[PDB]
């Protein structure tokens, strides 16, 4: 009758169809990722060529039901999500040309190989090539000239094919009627008509803005620490007030910090925990990992793996005969079909990664009620913050000390936990101001803040403001530097880790705000506390039915991304990092450059 | 005289799809629910209006067994005064249902490789059935004012979908064969007892 119940209607039949050929495009998807061959290849290709096809229809036939005239706020949900008609708003030509430009990125980056300044012939990619010279060499020359020839080769490919692929988006974004293809990414975090819960588009870059601004001391007192011990590490090639090398910060790009931690390790001497040796010493295998895992997740009171999941997930890399690409990945094939596709190896960080999958397992069974357009995090960064939590709650030595992995003769002295806070500042408040200054840079890109001829003038500028970083050699404009990242090359939201990260602190400060926790948070353990597991499944079932910042408030009572779980959990390690830094210069001026 | 035929309404290999689920009549003969009730490879046998035990011991006129297969998640709404596709498009269970609901996974048979798309429910309907009314008819489903012309298009459908089974569906999409058994009673003598 209605306009509502029509659209009630198209949408219970779309959601039966999208079902069934999602399950098949995934499935297909699935066998091609356990077993490369290029007939897995023709059938992947035939199943998600056939899913963006239907929902290019289905998108076509849902853009005749009026939002405007939709009362039910779930349903205007879906309908936002599915009238959104992308690249199909171009004409085809201009369609054709953005498509062209993608891929022509996507292989550029893919396949694209560095060579040495004296063997043009027999070189090596940035996989694992230029990967392990970034992640173990501690030549300053190596380094300089893998990131500068990277930089130069990559970069430059993709720089006049960035700038069709930004000012094609700007099209499409705007044919969408939104202000700019960051605008049009930003409305993930959008929320509309719900009274109290609001959030425009440009709220979420103040929130961002002001986190960022909180969190600046703590990363400022990191990255002086981290500076210093670079002094001593490299004498010669830092200043002692100016900031850091680009090349020389532990990845070919300064994502994460991690790959610094030998080299910052606050006391060597003292033994890092590493239960891998206590694993392999009990005969652990993948088995014995991920059945660790879910008993950790049932402890919290969230169910346990389906039988399916043991069934038909590959936990173990099938030997040598079938290659497979093995990223640790989380597989929601629908209609209840939940896999984990990892080759594990009995480690403590396949341990922890074990733990990462079934925690994106676990939130997809979650929600695994919505409809099917809302089988999704509240947003982009909720997915892999509920991920990360479980890591975290998995990495402390009490829950180790548990499960029989460590030894109760272990002891904790503030050396320990220093060290265990220094390496989690590293892999976490490291990359939070490469990711927040990326999106930014990316986001005044798109809106056109700056004029092209001097986007790289402009971002490495901001470098020196926002993380600290130098560039090693100067670089002209036909340089395109971030796309040196696979996300800038092959267009990807980058914001979702700092929202994750973010989200994951106030999610772990609130669920051991309600295990009764006493103690400093890094110590949170949310094994056995059932009252946190339900808090936490509170806001998994939602999926993203309701506001993410309704979702969020389910957990944290905050409806924004609240700064201050992430300086409470680093608070031990931050009065550590400010009595370290004393005889060091705080705070890094921008003129001086290699 | 002679045992009531439960077996080739369990032992079949064929089961309708749920919007045209089969029924057959069981009459005149004395029947044995032992099996059935000590069979524990069930995954649902409720019995709303009689209990388990005395219902072997007690007269009936006559016996419905109602059987289609239906997804997991759904064997639910095969219940009095339930709600949802199956119970108000499907099969609808009266309120003052007075039979036994039998359900069993049926993954390995009802499930291929690729899809089984053999088995309907109807995704739309008009109005919400009546207690033990078949609807096979199969009339475009007209969602808003314009005619549909027995055609697919904008607001038309087609009012029957399929349960694309496969043997790695989870378990609540996982195929179900439910056996439904409705005892009757009237002024005539009963003929299913013992
Ligand atoms: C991998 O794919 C090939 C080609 O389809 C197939 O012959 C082989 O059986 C597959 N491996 C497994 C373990 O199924
Ligand atoms: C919105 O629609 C859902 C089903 O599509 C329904 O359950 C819900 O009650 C509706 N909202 C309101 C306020 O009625
Ligand atoms: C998970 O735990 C529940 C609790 O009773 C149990 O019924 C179920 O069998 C368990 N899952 C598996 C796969 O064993
Ligand atoms: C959880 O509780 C069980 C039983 O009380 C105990 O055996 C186990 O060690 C506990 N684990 C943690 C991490 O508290
Ligand atoms: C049909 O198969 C089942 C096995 O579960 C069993 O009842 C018997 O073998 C067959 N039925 C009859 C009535 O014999």
């Amino acid at each position: 009758s209605t306009i509502e119940e029509q659209a009630k209607t198209f949408l219970d039949k779309f959601n039966h169809e999208a079902e069934d050929l999602f399950y098949q495009s995934s499935l297909a998807s699935w066998n091609y990722n356990t077993n490369i061959t290029e007939e897995n290849v023709q059938n992947m290709n035939n199943a998600g060529d056939k899913w963006s096809a239907f929902l290019k229809e289905q998108s076509t036939l849902a853009q005749m039901y009026p939002l405007q005239e939709i009362q039910n706020l779930t349903v205007k949900l879906q309908l936002q999500a599915l009238q959104q008609n992308g690249s199909s708003v171009l004409s085809e030509d201009k369609s054709k040309r953005l498509n062209t430009i993608l891929n022509t990125m996507s292989t550029i980056y893919s396949t694209g190989k560095v060579c040495n300044p004296d063997n043009p012939q027999e070189c090596l990619l940035l996989e694992p090539g230029l990967n392990e010279i970034m992640a173990n060499s501690l030549d300053y020359n190596e380094r300089l000239w893998a990131w500068e020839s990277w930089r130069s080769e990559v970069g430059k490919q993709l720089r006049p094919l960035y700038e069709e692929y930004v000012v094609l988006k700007n099209e499409m974004a705007r044919a969408n009627h939104y202000e700019d293809y960051g605008d049009y990414w930003r409305g993930d975090y959008e929320v509309n008509g719900v009274d109290g819960y609001d959030y425009s588009r440009g709220q979420l870059i103040e929130d961002v803005e002001h986190t960022f601004e909180e969190i600046k001391p703590l990363y400022e007192h990191l990255h002086a620490y981290v500076r210093a011990k670079l002094m001593n590490a490299y004498p010669s090639y830092i200043s002692p007030i100016g900031c850091l090398p680009a090349h020389l910060l532990g990845d070919m790009w300064g994502r994460f910090w991690t790959n610094l931690y030998s080299l910052t390790v606050p006391f060597g001497q003292k033994p890092n925990i590493d239960v891998t040796d206590a694993m392999v010493d009990q005969a652990w295998d993948a088995q014995r990992i991920f059945k660790e895992a879910e008993k950790f997740f049932v402890s919290v009171g969230l169910p346990n793996m389906t039988q399916g999941f043991w069934e038909n997930s590959m936990l173990t890399d099938p030997g040598n005969v079938q290659k497979a690409v093995c990223h640790p990945t989380a597989w929601d094939l629908g209609k209840g079909d939940f896999r984990i596709l990892m080759c594990t190896k009995v480690t403590m960080d396949d341990f922890l990664t074990a733990h990462h999958e079934m925690g994106h397992i676990q939130y997809d069974m979650a929600y695994a009620a919505q409809p099917f357009l809302l089988r999704n995090g509240a947003n982009e960064g909720f997915h892999e913050a509920v991920g990360e939590i479980m890591s975290l709650s998995a990495a402390t030595p009490k829950h180790l000390k548990s499960i029989g992995l460590l030894s109760p003769d272990f002891q904790e002295d503030n050396e320990t936990e220093i060290n265990f806070l220094l390496k989690q500042a590293l892999t976490i408040v490291g990359t939070l101001p490469f990711t927040y200054m990326l999106e930014k840079w990316r986001w005044m890109v798109f809106k056109g803040e700056i004029p092209k001829d001097q986007w790289m003038k402009k971002w490495w500028e901001m470098k020196r403001e926002i993380v600290g970083v130098v560039e090693p050699v100067p670089h002209d404009e036909t340089y395109c530097d971030p796309a040196s990242l696979f996300h800038v090359s092959n267009d990807y939201s980058f914001i979702r880790y700092y929202t994750r990260t973010l989200y994951q602190f106030q999610f772990q400060e609130a669920l051991c705000q309600a295990a009764k926790h006493e103690g400093p948070l890094h110590k949170c353990d949310i094994s056995n506390s059932t009252e946190a597991g339900q808090k936490l499944f509170n806001m998994l079932r939602l999926g993203k039915s309701e506001p993410w910042t309704l979702a969020l408030e389910n957990v944290v009572g905050a409806k924004n991304m609240n700064v201050r779980p992430l300086l409470n959990y680093f608070e031990p390690l931050f009065t550590w990092l400010k009595d370290q830094n004393k005889n060091s210069f705080v705070g890094w001026s921008t003129d001086w450059s290699p | 005289t002679n045992l009531c035929p439960f077996g080739e309404v369990f032992n079949a290999t064929r089961f309708a799809s749920v919007y045209a689920w089969n029924r057959k009549r069981i009459s005149n003969c004395v029947a044995d629910y032992s099996v059935l009730y000590n069979s524990a490879s069930f995954s649902t046998f409720k019995c709303y209006g009689v209990s388990p035990t005395k219902l072997n011991d007690l007269c009936f006129t006559n016996v419905y067994a109602d059987s289609f297969v239906i997804r997991g998640d759904e064997v639910r709404q095969i219940a009095p005064g339930q709600t949802g596709n199956i119970a108000d498009y499907n099969y609808k269970l009266p309120d003052d249902f007075t039979g036994c609901v039998i359900a069993w996974n049926s993954n390995n048979l009802d499930s291929k490789v690729g899809g089984n798309y053999n088995y309907l429910y109807r995704l739309f309907r008009k109005s919400n059935l009546k207690p033990f009314e078949r609807d096979i008819s199969t009339e475009i489903y007209q969602a808003g004012s314009t005619p549909c012309n027995g055609v697919e298009g904008f607001n038309c459908y087609f009012p029957l979908h399929s349960y694309g089974f496969q043997p790695t569906h989870g378990v609540g999409y996982q195929p179900y064969r439910v056996v439904v058994l409705s005892f009757e009673l009237l002024h005539a003598p009963a003929t299913v007892c013992g």
